[PDB]
RNA sequence: GAACUGAAGAGUUUGAUCAUGGCUCAGAUUGAACGCUGGCGGCAGGCCUAACACAUGCAAGUCGAGCGGAUGAAGGGAGCU
RNA sequence: GGUCCAGACUCCUACGGGAGGCAGCAGUGGGGAAUAUUGGACAAUGGGCGAAAGCCUGAUCCAGCCAUGCCGCGUGUGUGAAGAAGGUCUUCGGAUUGUAAAGCACUUUAAGUUGGGAGGAAGGGCAGUAAGUUAAUACCUUGCUGUUUUGACGUUACCAACAGAAUAAGCACCGGCUAACUUCGUGCCAGCAGCCGCGGUAAUACGAAGGGUGCAAGCGUUAAUCGGAAUUACUGGGCGUA
């Protein structure tokens, strides 16, 4: 979605949007990247989750 | 999976020949095959009935190079079939494609015949098979692909299978490397040292 | 009404068909009245492509059963041979 | 294809991470441990068998004794992901982002409400901002975030 | 011609023994969960708990050859252009 | 996935006044030890309507995710004694890891790249001809003939070529039951444990290390059912003192 609802399909280089589809709630300051490779993204996220639990 | 590692500690632990090298040089003059592997090798350690049954099953499995789950499947099929499962298990083990390729002299050992079969170099009924479990039936004609007929491996394997004993149940056509499976070899065609009664006893518990 | 149609069995990308006489408002693979043969889209080797009971098929067609399009074509092909 | 007697020394492929013990380094070098420590007594500050040694000096001492040294990454997934994700060409201009900061009641919400004509300061619990707000507006000149 | 073919025990009460008797173990199965580890394929399976509450899309329509009406193509042309 | 009434609960509102029912397919919160994608097509088999093209179809056919299960295949093959170097134990003689490694020489399955390539397809439109129906070489129905047209899956199954050993092994256990043993630390501690039981200064039982034994893309633990249990005894037990 864009600012005032009305869902859109693309988002340009400096447009704030609301994305819907993550598994958990992130925290502010985290950066997002488009991976375009399902397996790589999933395994990297699992590795990051393990490191997060360990550091906690 | 597959057992890949030192293929001679198995002979020492089982205490029999248990062919795993090519048999070219010897067995005694490679490993001093009179002691169990490991630090505690000189100890004898007489073992119990369950130990004897386990050793017999392990010896058969390591001879034919199959893992435990496939072996349980073989046992279940032998029990299902008619006529004395004890030698039914051997009938069924002696019909695998890798074992048949080994008996025909195309490979030096079972591992090398598995290498040949898995790498798409064998045709059974004029068409390629690469499963080292294909139960060949009586009357099939195991051959070698024409693009794979000039490998040296087959040359040494044939010239060394020339002297190990006459199988007398497969006819190998040496000049062009084509075989024939007349029938399954009966119990009297194999070595009379395996006590398959121990295997049947072990699984019936 | 009462129809004659194909019930699908077999497995993924390997279809097998039973020629079944069913009340039309049943599931494709649900309850039926009678099976009158089969059809094999792949066959090959010793497998037969299709087999039908002539007697049962004629009896059910005489009782007012409407075959599907495939059942009509396959039944006329079987009657041809 | 029989036995050919080896002539020269023995060379291995030592693998080193972020840190390593001297004992482990000697083990991957197929040399006695006490030798390696001795080799430190002849070159700078010595070490002990069990002391945790770094990666740079580990690679240096492994290459000094004629061995092929290949190291590993402690977090190789991140470098593998980052490497094959950032490669592009082309460049275009973009609308600027701007933030508005100040003291409590100096009027930073009212300025944005005039620029956008949105009157959001009328709401808001307590008449204060407690959330960061991000807007994309078409001003009289161009687009601004 | 076939539709079967099939049945193991051990540890532990006593100084030692036999019996009685409980406990425990060796097997086969899960719609399984957890820990460590992890290459590929084929065929299957996947809210067992809250018949708890539900944002948003889709899941049942068709017939102009049953009937008025209004939408009114291409064309034949007619005039002026 | 219709109507009416009543009720509980959410919501709209311009405050006058209305709406809702995922135990359909995706999806969310919540509960939990724990169970997946806002996917594609109606090409196939079915269902509704139509006369017939055809329209509809989260049924269905397929794709996505997860070692959840079953099955199959890989992680190489032969030779190789200075029985290399290191590790471990030692009666200090040596033994073992071990043909294991290195060296030498072979092979390319699966995965990677390139190029070929079925089967799932029956039918539909048009055109012609021949029979039947009449009253009729009409319309229409039916055989056949010619032409044109259809596949989500899909970069399909499968096949051929290239490169290199190259890209791929862990888990539990080793006192008896029950296959597999020694050294070093610790000293009724720290700990282990299914049952007997281990640990108080030489621990094959705790924790490591060498070695070994089982399985193996899995291996263990927990939970649950039957078995062993003839321990509810119909098959098939007992009651003098258990
Ligand atoms: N007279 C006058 N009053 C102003 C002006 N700008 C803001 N105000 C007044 O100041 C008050 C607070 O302004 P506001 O914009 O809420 O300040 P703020 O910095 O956003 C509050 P916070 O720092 O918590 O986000 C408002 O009531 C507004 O009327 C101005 O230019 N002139
Ligand atoms: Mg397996
Ligand atoms: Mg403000
Ligand atoms: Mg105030
Ligand atoms: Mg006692
Ligand atoms: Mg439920
Ligand atoms: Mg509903
Ligand atoms: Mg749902
Ligand atoms: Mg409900
Ligand atoms: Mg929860
Ligand atoms: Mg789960
Ligand atoms: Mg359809
Ligand atoms: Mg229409
Ligand atoms: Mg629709
Ligand atoms: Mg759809
Ligand atoms: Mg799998
Ligand atoms: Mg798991
Ligand atoms: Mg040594
Ligand atoms: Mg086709
Ligand atoms: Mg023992
Ligand atoms: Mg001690
Ligand atoms: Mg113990
Ligand atoms: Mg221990
Ligand atoms: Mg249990
Ligand atoms: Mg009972
Ligand atoms: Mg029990
Ligand atoms: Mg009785
Ligand atoms: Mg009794
Ligand atoms: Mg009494
Ligand atoms: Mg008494």
């Amino acid at each position: 979605l864009d600012e005032n609802g009305k869902p859109i399909k693309e988002a340009g280089p400096s447009i704030p949007v609301e994305i819907l589809g993550l598994d958990g709630t992130p925290d502010a300051g985290d950066e997002m990247t488009v991976v375009a490779d399902e397996k790589k993204a999933r395994e990297v996220a699992l590795f990051r989750q393990g490191k997060f639990r360990e550091v906690k | 999976a597959r057992y890949i590692g030192p293929k001679c500690k198995l002979s020492r632990r089982e205490g029999t020949d248990l062919f795993l090298k090519s048999g070219a040089r010897a067995l005694d003059s490679k490993c001093k095959a009179e002691n169990v592997p490991g630090q505690h090798g000189q100890r004898r350690g007489r073992l119990s009935d369950y130990g004897l049954q386990l050793r017999e099953k392990q010896k058969v499995r390591r001879i034919y190079g199959v893992l435990e789950r496939q072996f349980r499947g073989y046992y279940q099929e032998a029990s299902r079939r008619k006529g004395s499962t004890g030698e039914n298990l051997l009938q069924l083990l002696e019909c695998r494609l890798d074992n048949v390729v080994y008996r025909m002299g195309f490979g030096s050992t079972r591992s090398e015949s598995r290498q040949l079969v898995s790498h798409k170099a064998i045709t059974v009924n004029g068409q390629t098979v690469n499963i080292p479990s294909y139960q060949v039936k009586a009357g099939d004609v195991v051959a070698v692909r024409e693009k794979s007929k000039n490998q040296l491996r087959i040359a040494q394997a044939l010239e060394l299978c020339g002297q190990r004993g006459r199988v007398e149940w497969v006819e190998v056509d040496l000049d062009k490397k084509a075989g024939t499976f007349k029938s399954a070899p009966a119990r009297s065609d194999l070595s009379a040292d395996i006590n398959e009664n121990l295997i049947v006893e072990l699984y019936s518990k | 009404m009462v129809t004659i149609r194909l019930a699908r069995g077999g497995s993924k990308k390997r279809p097998f068909y039973h020629l079944t006489v069913t009340n039309s408002r049943n599931a494709r693979d649900g309850r039926f009245v009678e099976r009158i043969g089969f059809f094999n889209p792949v066959a090959t080797g010793g497998e037969v492509r299709l087999s039908v009971d002539q007697e049962r098929a004629t009896y059910w067609l005489g009782q007012g059963a409407q075959p599907s399009e495939r059942v009509a074509q396959l039944l006329k092909d079987a009657a041809k041979a | 294809h029989g036995f050919q007697n080896p002539t020269g020394p023995i060379v291995r492929e030592v693998n080193i991470g972020e840190t390593i013990t001297v004992a482990e380094l000697a083990a991957q070098m197929s040399v006695k441990g006490a030798e390696v420590v001795k080799f430190m007594f002849k070159m700078g500050s010595p070490v002990t068998i069990n002391q945790v040694l770094d990666q740079e000096t580990a690679q240096l001492v492994a290459e000094e004794l004629g061995h092929k040294v290949k190291l590993v990454s402690e977090n190789a997934l991140e470098e593998q992901l980052a490497e094959s994700l950032k490669f592009e060409g082309e460049a275009v201009t973009r609308a600027p982002v701007v933030t508005v900061m100040g003291h409590v009641d100096h009027g930073k919400t009212s300025l944005l409400d005039y620029i956008r004509r949105a009157k959001v300061a009328a709401g808001e619990a307590g008449g204060i901002t407690q959330h960061i707000g991000a807007y994309h507006v078409e001003t009289e000149r161009g687009m601004v975030t």
